[PDB]
């Protein structure tokens, strides 16, 4: 696998040239608390996520727990639980690295055609997902609603900037499209 | 390719792990002793021509034979790939100071080096010469920082360590 | 037992490696964060009976029903042993402070949790009650810095999140 | 396996008793640095030492090289030079944990019996060993001599003081006694 | 899916034998069997919904704190969903006394049950209480023939111990 | 695998509903001592059946065990009669069952695809299934004919029924069957 | 492994004779459905018999629970329970067949051996074999107590003879006393 | 030794299993054909010398070649030796009717036959005549009922198809 520094590295070594640009380099270091605090803020609440979004898909669409749905016996939930908790898993390597090759190389590639062979409903897949990309947003910026949290609602404490930490926002959210992408 | 990041990433997939305290812990170090190795990959991205022609002026002083006929530095197609060659392992440390990870000195410099200098009848101590002209030369400050120069010098060491 | 130095150990072993540029940099990670944590893992070894007393509290506060005839928090003996674990978590929580990674959480109470408790029929839910009470407790700088802090809430976390 | 802080929490827990002795933990922090400055001059000057301490067991005991001799012919002299280098290997993660259990358990259980059935020698084993462990020394000090190195002569560049490092010498040389007693 | 037939037929395909003597003697043990364990799904199919019913009427009664606000059976699509769980596992019990064997218990209620109800905070007491009531309720001959019971009972207790 | 009474099921879960009709399951109860007498008949007779099958297609054609012929040498005769024997013995499993998922999912399941590739022919395997269709059906019926016996005629001494099995028969010649659909 | 039948067999075959003795096994399989309902009365009480039995050996013996004893901390308690379902797993298998060589051969053999070497204390585990073989007996006799219970009570319902099935509560008992004597 | 109870006991050990439905229904199978096999078995011990004697007499008289020189059974030694062997194959199917699977024949008599004969250059045909003579021998009633002699025939043609 690749990290944000190696990335460059294969870019450089495309020309046998060396990585000249120190500038961004140093951008990522800047913001490297920032960047454990947004891994933290998602690994602290994965069960939370998993167990939210999952339920969330099924509310939405009642036909996957009747006969014939695909969460549909106890065996088929627990593998859509454990499927959602993997794809979680395998995003939050990809922002800790700065970059998704962890996630195509160990999880989406070959993932559309695995369950097309098991029929694994691509809409319902797509909308656990989003749901997931949604609650991680609201994590990293540590701004998640008692509407959507009840009880079980937690704050992370880490300090305040005015934009909520909106680049690696934007970059997660990018790693959530790209499951999309590959599964739609 | 190997680095702080990729390590712990592995680690935790092979258990099926979320990050954890100690994987945020190691990277904490990334953000620490990275002011140092940029400085070293700053300097030599700036300077690799002038460091490598140095080293390699080095080993052809040392091992004057390799000018004689059917050598291997005594052609001028000869002479150019022995000094090419000088400057990719620079590249390749400068890439390793980078990635803070021995990755791409490993992956793109170390495997098959013994296969291929066999192959071609090309002895190994030149190249430990020009490597080892490489770590006694710097000094710090004059060159860099001290800590840039001890990131710089275990590089050299370790690419010495794969040919010895 | 998991911690920064023996992850990478284990992966340099693995490859047959000696330490490398990246294992001491993983390193310099411990001695950084060393602070905030060993912060966290005094403040905790100073007052873990009261910590733990108010987090047991809570748990019987939400679940009453505990306290009826034949449930598990209806005896002298059972109380006392509800209590006992809940201060074995919290123990757990400071040896993995000291540590610097979940091993001693993860050997000492973790591995065999389910097992136990589905034998015995002790319900999770207050177990999880507990905890929870106690990763809403604290706030910072009245019980500890705010980067102490978040050092007892992820190894908190961890815990309900293996329970959840 | 452990290291010098879990081994603390083992004893700890021994009595199922908080860790309270914060002061020794916060000065194998404070040597910290310093460790990693031991660790890189033992890894660095690994392929020389190794080298040496072999070709020294060899010169005060030519009967290795000769018919019967335990390192004779190529085959044996190359599988005498791995077990140097692999005893050294396990002695730096030993230094870099704080802890010998590493050592222990992944090297040294079962190095007596293996020797013994191979008809390794006891007395030459231990010789290669004390080698290494006087040249760790002096790198670790960042003293060695132009005597025993001529144009291999490597210097750290470690920032000095009064004691070179003291106890991390004695820590080291520690390791090393360990192996040559797991040899009895 | 495991019956006395499927049982037999793994066993000779591993070792590629026909059917002999010993598998023949096992399906008679089915022929002889299949009037006690018939009776029983035909009592059960002809009154599940009462049969079920009553068993979840036993639990909440046993446990009325899940009646409270965020409770497992405190709205009334958790009622709903609860109930229909506990004729889940009763319509399971009748497949398996069709089939003479707990596969299909094993394959569409047990695997997975642990993951499922840990995932939603659902405490397992009120299952283990429901299918108790049901199996402590039988009694021959005024519910159908002390064999019928004895398959039926079993049944019960084999889901009981998949929780326990 | 499935059988009669778990394919039963299956489909009753389709619906979410529990079995309710048992005329059906009842009457395969009361036929159960025949279908164990069907059984014993295949099994007890299966390697006179084989030999006398493969030998069978071979009479017909002749150029089978000459230069070029699938049955030539003897390891390919040897092969042949192995796979006679093998496709015999599922068939057998399935009766057993009354279900063909036993059949279908551990022998003809790429049966077609490796024959192709060996260069084993479609219609001399066909020939063999349709010869050992008719000797099940005279076994099962308990009438096979002294002229076709060639000296070995076997008596199952099973209670006569006026129809002979007539339904049992019918379901082992679907098995035949299937086993010919998937090779053509 | 060997049943009470193959028992007789070896025995007859020591002298190359058939076995006479028509009468002995008549009277076993009149015994048949008695031993069926024993067996049924183990495999249906297995969970609360070994959390019971675990839990005993512990109210009795507290070192178990405190700092370094062999039911602490959570993964030891867990194994232990693990290892009591295992023993009586075997013991059932063994009143199934009538016959201890399942017993012997797949759990007993060794057992000793491998506990001494991890340090499992053997009067606990004793006890808790005794504490299963106490509670065996109440449920092949279908007389448990209330007092016993914990509120868990459960009855089979078999046909009651005036003897309660002596002779099968003796032959289990011999089984876990076959346990009691290989790990004292 | 394969048997009804052997085959579930080991199916339910390789998937961790208790006994539980489909093994009791199995082994009900065994007490209901007990009584014809163990007839069966009955009338073989009290007549085994006379039930070999003619099948080793038919299996000489469809050979006569046998009795020449060099041949199997010229010998007063092999003549002794063949009814001996007739008469273990019959021993070990009054075995197999007592355990109700074929294991005392498979693993005492079949294992190894093959290269046994092959070895000592005796011809299988004269086997296969002498059990194919025993196999059209008996009828019912006169010998023992009709399920009996279903069992006992049963025994003879696996043997039968052993060395066909
Ligand atoms: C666990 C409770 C977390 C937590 C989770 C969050 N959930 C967030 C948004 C969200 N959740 C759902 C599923 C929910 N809606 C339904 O209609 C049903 C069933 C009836 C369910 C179970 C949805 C649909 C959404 C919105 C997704 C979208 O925008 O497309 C969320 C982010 C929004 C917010 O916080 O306001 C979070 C963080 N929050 C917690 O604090 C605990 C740890
Ligand atoms: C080993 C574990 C480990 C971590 C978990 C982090 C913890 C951590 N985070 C920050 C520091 C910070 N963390 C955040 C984060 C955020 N601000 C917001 O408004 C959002 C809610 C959120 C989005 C991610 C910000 C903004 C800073 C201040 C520095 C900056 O601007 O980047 C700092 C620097 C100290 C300080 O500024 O107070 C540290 C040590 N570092 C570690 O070494
Ligand atoms: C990415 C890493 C990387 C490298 C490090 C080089 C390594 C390398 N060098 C050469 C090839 C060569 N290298 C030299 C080198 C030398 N002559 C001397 O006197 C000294 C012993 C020595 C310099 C110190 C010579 C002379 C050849 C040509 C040899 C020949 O063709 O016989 C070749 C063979 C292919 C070629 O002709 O280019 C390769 C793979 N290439 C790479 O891709
Ligand atoms: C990226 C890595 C990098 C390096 C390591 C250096 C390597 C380097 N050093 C020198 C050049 C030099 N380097 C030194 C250093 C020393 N002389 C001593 O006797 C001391 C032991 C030591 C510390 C003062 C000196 C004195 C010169 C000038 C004289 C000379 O060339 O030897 C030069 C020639 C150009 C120059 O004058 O700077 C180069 C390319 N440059 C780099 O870009
Ligand atoms: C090792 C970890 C460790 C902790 C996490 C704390 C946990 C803790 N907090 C409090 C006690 C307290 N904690 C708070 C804190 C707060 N009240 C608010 O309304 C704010 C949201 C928040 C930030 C000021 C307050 C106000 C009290 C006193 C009142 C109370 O008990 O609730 C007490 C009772 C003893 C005391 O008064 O200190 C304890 C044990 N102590 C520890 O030793
Ligand atoms: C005739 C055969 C023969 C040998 C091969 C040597 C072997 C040898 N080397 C050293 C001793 C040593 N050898 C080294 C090695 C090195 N120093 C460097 O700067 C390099 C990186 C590296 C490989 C050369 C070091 C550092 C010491 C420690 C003593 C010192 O430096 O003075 C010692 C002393 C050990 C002791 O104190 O017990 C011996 C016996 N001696 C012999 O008699
Ligand atoms: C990731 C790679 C990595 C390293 C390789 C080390 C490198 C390193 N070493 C020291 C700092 C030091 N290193 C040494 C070491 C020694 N002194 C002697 O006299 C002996 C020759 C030698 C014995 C081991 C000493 C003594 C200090 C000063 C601090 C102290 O007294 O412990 C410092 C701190 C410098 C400062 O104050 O700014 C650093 C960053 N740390 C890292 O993060
Ligand atoms: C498929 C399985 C199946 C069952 C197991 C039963 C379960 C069952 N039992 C009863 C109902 C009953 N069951 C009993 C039985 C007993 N009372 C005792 O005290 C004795 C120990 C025991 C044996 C006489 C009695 C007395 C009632 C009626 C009174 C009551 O509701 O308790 C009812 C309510 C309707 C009715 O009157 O029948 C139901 C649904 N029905 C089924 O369809
Ligand atoms: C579980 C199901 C299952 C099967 C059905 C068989 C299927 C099968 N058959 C053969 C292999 C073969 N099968 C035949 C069969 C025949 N040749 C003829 O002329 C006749 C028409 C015909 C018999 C009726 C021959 C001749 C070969 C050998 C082909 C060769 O090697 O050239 C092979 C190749 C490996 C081998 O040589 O054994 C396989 C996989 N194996 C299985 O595992
Ligand atoms: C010249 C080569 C040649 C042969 C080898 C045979 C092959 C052969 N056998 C049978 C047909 C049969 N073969 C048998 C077999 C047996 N019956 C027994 O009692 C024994 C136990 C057992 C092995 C001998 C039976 C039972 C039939 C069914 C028809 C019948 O019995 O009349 C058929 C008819 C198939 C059909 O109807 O499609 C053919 C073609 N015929 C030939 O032309
Ligand atoms: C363990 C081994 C075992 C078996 C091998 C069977 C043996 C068996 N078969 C039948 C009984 C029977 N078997 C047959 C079979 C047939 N009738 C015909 O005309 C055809 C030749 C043949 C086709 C399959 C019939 C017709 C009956 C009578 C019952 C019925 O009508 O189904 C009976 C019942 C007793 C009786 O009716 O006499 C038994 C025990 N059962 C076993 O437990
Ligand atoms: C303080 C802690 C402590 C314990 C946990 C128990 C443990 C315990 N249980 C039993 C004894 C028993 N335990 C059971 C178990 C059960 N009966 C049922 O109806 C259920 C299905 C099942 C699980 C509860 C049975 C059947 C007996 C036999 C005696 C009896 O039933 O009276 C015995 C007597 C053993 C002997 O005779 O040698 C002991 C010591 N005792 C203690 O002192
Ligand atoms: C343990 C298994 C067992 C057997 C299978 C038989 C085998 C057997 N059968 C017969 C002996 C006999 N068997 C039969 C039977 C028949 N004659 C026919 O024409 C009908 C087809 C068939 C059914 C009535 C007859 C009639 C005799 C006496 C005549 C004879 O020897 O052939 C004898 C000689 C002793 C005697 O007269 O009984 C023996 C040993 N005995 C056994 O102990
Ligand atoms: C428990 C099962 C079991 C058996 C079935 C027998 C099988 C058997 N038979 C013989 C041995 C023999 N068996 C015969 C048999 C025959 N002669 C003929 O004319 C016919 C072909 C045939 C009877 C039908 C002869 C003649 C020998 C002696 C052969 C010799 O010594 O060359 C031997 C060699 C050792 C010996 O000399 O006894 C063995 C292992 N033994 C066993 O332990
Ligand atoms: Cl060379
Ligand atoms: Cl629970
Ligand atoms: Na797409
Ligand atoms: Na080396
Ligand atoms: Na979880
Ligand atoms: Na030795
Ligand atoms: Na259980
Ligand atoms: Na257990
Ligand atoms: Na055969």
């Amino acid at each position: 696998m690749l990290d944000a520094f190696s990335r460059a590295v294969v870019q450089a070594d495309a020309s046998t040239s060396v990585v000249a640009d120190m500038g961004a380099l140093k951008q990522f270091i800047a913001e490297g608390n920032r960047r454990l605090d947004a891994v933290n803020a998602i690994a602290s609440n994965a069960s939370c996520m998993v167990s939210d979004a999952v339920a969330g898909m099924i509310c939405e669409n009642q036909g996957l727990i009747q006969a014939g749905g695909n969460c549909y016996p106890n065996r088929r939930m627990a593998a859509c639980l454990r499927d959602a908790e993997i794809i979680l898993r395998y995003v939050t390597y990809a922002l800790l690295a700065g970059d998704a090759s962890v996630l195509d190389d160990r999880c989406l590639n070959g993932l559309k055609e695995t369950y097309a062979a098991l029929g694994v409903p691509t809409t319902s897949t797509v909308r656990a997902v989003q749901i997931m990309k949604a609650q991680a947003a609201a994590h990293i910026k540590d701004t998640p609603s008692e509407a959507r949290a009840g009880g079980k609602l937690r704050k992370m404490g880490s300090p305040v900037v005015e934009d909520r930490c909106a680049s690696l926002v934007a970059e997660a959210s990018s790693y959530f499209d790209r499951v999309i992408s590959a599964l739609s | 390719m190997k680095s702080v990041v990729t390590t712990v990433i592995a680690a935790a997939d092979a258990a099926g792990r979320f990050p954890s305290s100690s994987d945020l812990e190691s990277v904490q170090g990334s953000i620490q002793r990275s002011a140092a190795r940029l400085e070293a990959a700053e300097k030599l991205a700036g300077n690799i021509d002038a460091v490598a022609q140095e080293a390699y002026n080095a080993c052809i002083q040392k091992y004057p034979y390799l000018n004689n006929s059917g050598e291997a530095n005594s052609t001028d197609t000869f002479k150019a790939k022995c000094l090419r060659d000088v400057k990719h392992y620079m590249r390749l440390i400068q890439y390793s100071l980078v990635v803070g990870g021995t990755g791409p000195l490993d992956e793109w410099g170390i495997a098959g080096q013994r296969e291929v200098y066999r192959a071609l009848g090309l002895p190994t101590a030149p190249y430990v010469e020009a490597l080892s002209f490489a770590r006694n030369r710097g000094c710090a400050p004059r060159d860099m920082s001290a800590q840039a120069l001890t990131e710089y010098n275990a590089l050299l060491d370790y690419a010495i360590n794969s040919l010895s």
